[PDB]
């Protein structure tokens, strides 16, 4: 048996308060983790071999 | 960074919600005591000759 997994981390969620408000806080951290918080372009056309 | 500060302030006011109150119901209660002896107040008076 083999499997593939996405590892985006663990994010604690507190019950009894708004979920969307907590999601916004975690959204910035997720954007920072993926490197998409600041304006950017992708240079991946040179990452190849033959 | 500006969005992080805005989202943080909003979450702070959302967390300012009360859950419950806890207290003690003790007014009206008093501590009992125990009396070990019945307070009888009887004496026996008899004459010298017992008549």
């Amino acid at each position: 048996h083999a499997l593939i997994k996405e590892d985006l981390g663990q994010w604690p969620v507190e019950t009894g308060i708004s979920l969307v408000n907590q999601a916004g806080v975690f959204a910035v951290q997720l954007a920072n983790k993926l490197g998409i918080d600041k304006p950017f372009v992708l240079d991946a056309g040179s990452n190849y071999f033959t | 960074e500006d969005m992080a500060k805005i989202y943080g302030a909003v979450a702070a006011v959302s967390k300012n919600v009360n859950s419950s109150v806890t207290y003690e119901v003790k007014r009206g209660t008093h501590e009992l005591i125990k009396v070990p002896t019945i307070p009888h107040n009887l004496v026996l008076i008899q004459s010298d000759n017992g008549k």
